[PDB]
């Protein structure tokens, strides 16, 4: 009775990996589709980390090496006024650096940071920098900003992206309200550890998402419906010296310090802080029983780019100790200050192979920014620590409204239709 | 009524937009993305094959001279088109898709040896 | 209930021109092909025109086939016939009748579902 | 009588010569030769499949159901096709291709419509 | 009976094959495979652009207007199609294809205009 009849144009698709392409300097609602989303499987976060450190990599191909300085450095006590916090946080040192002229040679002194150095065979006068024994470091270029500017992922043809607008989705499982979109909004690489920042906002509650919530084993990622703001800064004026050690080679380091040498450190308003707390409780509370305690505490271990919370304060890199911010115990104009720590030579990724080192910046530091989400682990009584180590949940916090799927125009049904 | 504006539209609704979806389906750093459109362009032209293949060449509805089997799918007219989804329907009968298309092709030689000797 | 209703004509001359339309209602209009049937005062039934519910194919009986259009209007419920050179032999009850095709994803029909009551052409 | 030696003729000489422009369109350092290539290629896909969608596919010259409108040029005949070259046609109607082209496709999908119920 | 499993055959047996080949023509370090694929795809559509030209387009098998010369090849036809194989035949008339092509299309050319003028 019924025949095959053949449709090209057929609205459907199905789950798939491809390649999405960049762009920096639309929607389509589909009123009846549910689909199904599952963050943590979602492979645009895998393309995000690659291009990501990919670019961080390009960026410093054309820049100055600073092997001609693994040499061995005189390291005496700064001459300045220095508060308790910062005793034996700095060390001036001099040492023979090369110049443009490979027989020649120049005395230089500079300021580094102690952890920044390692002493050689338990010699107080010898040490050297940390990166000589592992692979050479690289001079990051000062024409560079380490801005966190936006890209958006764009679909090949052939191919779309479907945004969830569920605003208490929790990243799996069917999404009841679901649109086509060209290309995502942009998303800020903005690199951190424990606190999330300058990310997205909840709609109207605070989402506690987990791959699984009752496995300690994985990281709870929390998303705020309210921002608190931070403000940090390194409040020690620099002045910042160059000498060339190549042919058109030239290292930036911290000359010298004007005034006194405080520590740097972050400031949230003490009450804004509790109240997003409070808010974690509460719905940690629905995974978890009513008549129950949560605990919050301190990082329990692991070196400083796990413990602290990490971040790009105006090119600076700080190590700020969020001890203030998980302490306390939920059972059914003061501010936290936070000491801080400043490196030079980093590693930015979890990497063996790389260091970078970061040029000082002359002058005295500030920037403001919003926590937008954390970073938890789990161990009655449940205890919470900060986590984070893992830069791909980072990433997961924005893209997990996200899925691609490849369009499969054709297919076949029957009609009463025959040639 | 844009692209796949229709995806949760029933199938005999949603077959009215087949020309929004076919012209979307056309438009080392930078060679994934070379890699992506050299891709795009031989999948599109496995599917321009098939249809020529098929004796659907140019066209968007073809009709052809394959019966029905209900042992694919026993829904009756009303219940597929008026009540359906396309997502729905490719799902129902995803199992038997290779062996509706080996028919076509089978379907489509004869045809065409029976045309060239009508021709004589 | 569906309704179809004639609201036709009278009385015209032969080598004239008469339009018949009939309204419907009670149904979704837009899902039905429809046809005329003619019956002569002392005959039974015959086809005359059939038009495709979206109003782009229409069929004749060939005695009709230069001489009449079949239309429709699927935003005013309006089916319409225009008959043109008026034979005395066109004298009949035109009936507006639901039914006598289908199309493609539909069910068949080759039935006519509903009817009106008729108009009365008369030829002088 | 070589590629686009009739470019200076008029429209309905012109017209006799569309096999050779059509064979015409087809045949890190290297990459931007790629990258040339396969632009070029998407280019002459996306013509192909447009002439698919408004029932063109397969040949040069194909007839349409779309009327001419007089707003969009009130030339005759001649004034067209005796003199006229189709460097200055297409200038004189540039403004008017989207929406010609629009009509053409749903010129034919009204088509497919009514063939596929004339065959159930 | 898988791809070229006929070549070994004659021709009349090899024409039912025709699908089989037809579906195998699709489908710094990576480049020189890119090249390949581009190249595949574009040798692929100049022989679909080719059967268009003749009016060949969307079928295997497609029957012109062009008389055989005897001075291409003077066997008959119980001979080459059952006492012959293609890759025999190719070598007979390698010569003579490019004159047979240029045939096919000033056909075409004609075949086109004339059924414009009948659709005035
Ligand atoms: C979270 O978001 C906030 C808001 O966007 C962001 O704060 C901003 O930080 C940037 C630095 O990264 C500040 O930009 C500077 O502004 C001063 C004053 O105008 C300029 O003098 C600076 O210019 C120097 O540096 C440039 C490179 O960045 C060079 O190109 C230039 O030649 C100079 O050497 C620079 O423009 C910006 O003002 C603040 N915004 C506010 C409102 O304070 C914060 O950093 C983000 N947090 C995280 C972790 O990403
Ligand atoms: C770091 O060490 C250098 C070298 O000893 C110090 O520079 C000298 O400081 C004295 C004053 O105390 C001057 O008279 C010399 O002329 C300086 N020498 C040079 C080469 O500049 C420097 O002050 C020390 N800095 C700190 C912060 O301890
Ligand atoms: C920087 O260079 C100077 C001069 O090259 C080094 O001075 C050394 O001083 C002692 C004291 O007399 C001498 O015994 C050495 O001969 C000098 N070294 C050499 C090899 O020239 C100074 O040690 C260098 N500083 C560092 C830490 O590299
Ligand atoms: C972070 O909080 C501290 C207080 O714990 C602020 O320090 C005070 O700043 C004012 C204004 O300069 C001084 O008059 C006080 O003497 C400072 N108090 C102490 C204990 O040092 C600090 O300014 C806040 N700021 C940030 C992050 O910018
Ligand atoms: C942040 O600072 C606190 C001190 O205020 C450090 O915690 C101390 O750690 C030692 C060694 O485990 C214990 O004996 C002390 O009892 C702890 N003090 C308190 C008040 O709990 C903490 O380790 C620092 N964290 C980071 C990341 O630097
Ligand atoms: C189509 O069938 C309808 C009844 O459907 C019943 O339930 C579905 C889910 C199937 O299991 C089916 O086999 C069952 O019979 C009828 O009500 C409807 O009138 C039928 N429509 C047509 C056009 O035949
Ligand atoms: C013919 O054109 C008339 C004039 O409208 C103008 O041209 C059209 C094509 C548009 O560009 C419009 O914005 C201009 O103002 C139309 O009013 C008329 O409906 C058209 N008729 C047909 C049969 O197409
Ligand atoms: C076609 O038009 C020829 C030229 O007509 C004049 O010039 C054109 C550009 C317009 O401005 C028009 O209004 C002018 O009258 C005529 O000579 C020729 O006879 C016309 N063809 C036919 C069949 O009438
Ligand atoms: C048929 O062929 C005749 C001979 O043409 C010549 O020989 C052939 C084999 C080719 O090499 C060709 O290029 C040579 O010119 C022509 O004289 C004759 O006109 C052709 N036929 C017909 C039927 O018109
Ligand atoms: C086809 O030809 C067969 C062989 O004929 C001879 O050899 C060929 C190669 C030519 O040179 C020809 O002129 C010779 O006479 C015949 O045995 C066979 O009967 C022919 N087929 C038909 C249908 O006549
Ligand atoms: C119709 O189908 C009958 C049973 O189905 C057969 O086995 C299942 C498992 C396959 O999915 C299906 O494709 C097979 O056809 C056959 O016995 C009968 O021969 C088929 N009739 C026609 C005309 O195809
Ligand atoms: C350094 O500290 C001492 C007190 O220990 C103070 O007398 C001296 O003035 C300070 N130096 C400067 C430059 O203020
Ligand atoms: C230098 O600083 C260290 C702390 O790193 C301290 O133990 C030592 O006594 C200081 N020596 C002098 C001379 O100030
Ligand atoms: C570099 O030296 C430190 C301190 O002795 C040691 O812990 C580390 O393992 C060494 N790394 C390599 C690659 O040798
Ligand atoms: C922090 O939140 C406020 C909310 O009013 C917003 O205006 C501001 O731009 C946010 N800042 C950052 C760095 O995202
Ligand atoms: C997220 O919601 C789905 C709803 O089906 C539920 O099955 C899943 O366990 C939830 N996961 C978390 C971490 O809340
Ligand atoms: C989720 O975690 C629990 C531990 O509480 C484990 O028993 C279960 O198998 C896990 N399920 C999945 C799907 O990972
Ligand atoms: C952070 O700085 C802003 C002004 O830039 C101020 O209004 C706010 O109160 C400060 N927050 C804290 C915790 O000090
Ligand atoms: C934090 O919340 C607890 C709830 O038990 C309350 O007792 C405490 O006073 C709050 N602290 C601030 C700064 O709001
Ligand atoms: C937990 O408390 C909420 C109110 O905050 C209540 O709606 C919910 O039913 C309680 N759940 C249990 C298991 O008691
Ligand atoms: C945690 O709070 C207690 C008071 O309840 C205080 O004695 C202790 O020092 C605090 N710990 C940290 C790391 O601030
Ligand atoms: C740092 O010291 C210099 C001395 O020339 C002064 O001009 C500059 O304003 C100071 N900057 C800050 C942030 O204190
Ligand atoms: C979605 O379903 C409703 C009925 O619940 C229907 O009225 C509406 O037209 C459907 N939307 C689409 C795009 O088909
Ligand atoms: C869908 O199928 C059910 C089967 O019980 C039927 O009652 C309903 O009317 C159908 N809906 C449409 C739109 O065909
Ligand atoms: C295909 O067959 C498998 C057999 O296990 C079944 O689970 C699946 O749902 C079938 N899919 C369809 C009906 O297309
Ligand atoms: C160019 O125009 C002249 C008339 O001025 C005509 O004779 C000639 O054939 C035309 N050439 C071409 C290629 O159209
Ligand atoms: C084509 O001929 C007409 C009528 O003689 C004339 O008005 C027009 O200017 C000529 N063409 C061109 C393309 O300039
Ligand atoms: C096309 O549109 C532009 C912009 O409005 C106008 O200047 C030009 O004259 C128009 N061309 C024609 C042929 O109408
Ligand atoms: C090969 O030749 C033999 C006759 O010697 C024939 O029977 C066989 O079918 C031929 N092979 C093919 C593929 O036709
Ligand atoms: C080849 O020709 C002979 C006669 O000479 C005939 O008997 C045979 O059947 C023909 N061949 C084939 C391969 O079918
Ligand atoms: C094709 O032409 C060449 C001369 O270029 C000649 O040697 C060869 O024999 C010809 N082929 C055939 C099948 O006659």
């Amino acid at each position: 009775n019924l025949w095959v009849t053949v449709y090209y144009g057929v609205p459907v698709w199905k789950d798939a990996e491809t390649t999405l392409f960049c762009a920096s300097d639309q929607e389509i609602h589909l009123e009846n589709v549910t689909e199904e989303f599952n963050m943590w499987k979602n492979n645009m976060v895998e393309q995000m980390h690659e291009d990501i450190i990919s670019l961080w990599d390009q960026s410093l191909k054309p820049c100055v090496k600073l092997t001609p300085l693994c040499v061995t450095l005189q390291c005496t006590n700064v001459t300045n006024n220095i508060t308790d916090d910062m005793r034996g946080e700095l060390k001036n040192c001099s040492f023979n650096a090369t110049t443009e002229l490979r027989n020649k040679r120049q005395k230089v002194y500079s300021l580094f940071y102690r952890l920044d150095i390692v002493p050689m065979g338990e010699n107080s006068t010898n040490y050297r920098l940390i990166n000589c024994n592992t692979s050479a470091i690289t001079q990051a270029c000062p024409k560079v900003s380490f801005e966190p500017i936006p890209i958006h992922y764009c679909a090949p043809a052939g191919f779309a992206i479907l945004k969830c607008k569920d605003k208490k989705f929790n990243g799996t499982g069917p999404c009841p309200s679901v649109s086509t979109v060209q290309c995502t909004h942009g998303i800020k690489p903005v690199v951190s550890t424990q606190l999330l920042l300058n990310g997205s906002l909840a709609e109207e509650e605070v989402i506690i998402r987990s791959e699984n919530i009752t496995n300690n084993a994985k990281n709870i990622l929390v998303q705020l419906n309210t921002p608190v703001q931070i403000n940090c800064t390194r409040p020690n004026n620099n002045t910042v010296k160059s000498i060339r050690i190549g042919p058109g080679q030239a290292f930036y380091y911290t000359g010298d310090i004007i005034g006194d040498i405080r520590q740097a450190h972050c400031n949230v308003s003490k009450a804004t802080w509790n109240e997003t707390l409070g808010k974690v409780v509460k719905q940690l509370r629905k995974h978890f029983g009513n008549n129950t305690i949560i605990r919050f505490a301190q990082s329990s271990g692991g070196d400083l780019e796990v413990t602290t919370h990490s971040f790009n304060c105006g090119g600076e890199f700080f190590y700020c100790n969020t001890s203030g911010l998980f302490n306390s115990t939920w059972i059914s104009n003061d501010s936290i200050t936070l000491p801080c720590r400043i490196k030079q030579i980093i590693n930015m990724w979890q990497r063996i192979g790389q260091a970078m080192y970061a040029p000082p910046i002359q002058g005295v530091i500030r920037c403001v920014s919003n926590i937008t989400g954390l970073i938890l682990t789990r161990d009655t009584t449940e205890t919470f620590r900060p986590g984070g180590g893992d830069m791909r949940d980072n990433w997961r916090s924005e893209l997990y409204k996200y899925k691609v799927v490849k369009i499969e125009p054709l297919g076949v049904a029957p009609t009463r239709c025959k040639r | 009524l844009g692209f796949l504006g229709a995806a949760g539209s029933t199938m005999g609704a949603a077959s009215m937009t087949l020309t929004v979806q076919a012209r979307n389906l056309l438009s080392h750093w930078g060679i994934k993305q070379l890699q992506a459109r050299v891709l795009a362009v031989e999948h599109y032209l496995r599917d321009q094959q098939l249809l020529g293949i098929w004796g659907c060449s140019g066209k968007l509805i073809c009709c052809t001279n394959v019966p029905w089997n209900s042992s694919w799918s026993n829904r009756n007219l009303s219940e597929i088109w008026d009540n359906m989804t396309w997502l729905q329907w490719d799902k129902e009968i995803s199992n038997y898709t290779q062996i509706i298309y080996g028919l076509l092709e089978e379907s489509q030689n004869q045809q065409e040896k029976n045309e060239q000797d009508l021709l004589e | 209930e569906v309704q179809l209703v004639e609201t036709g004509g009278g009385l015209v001359q032969p080598g004239g021109s008469l339009k018949l339309s009939c309204r419907a209602s009670g149904y979704t209009f837009s899902s039905f092909a429809m046809s005329w049937v003619r019956q002569a005062p002392g005959k039974g039934l015959e086809w005359v025109s059939l038009i495709n519910d979206r109003g782009g194919l229409t069929f004749y009986v060939d005695s009709v086939k230069g001489r009449f259009t079949i239309s429709r209007d699927n935003s005013k419920n309006t089916l319409s016939l225009q008959m043109h050179s008026l034979r005395d032999g066109d004298t009949a009850v035109y009936y507006c009748a639901t039914g006598g095709m289908s199309s493609a994803l539909q069910s068949s029909k080759y039935y006519f579902d509903f009817w009106g009551q008729g108009a009365l052409v008369t030829v002088s």
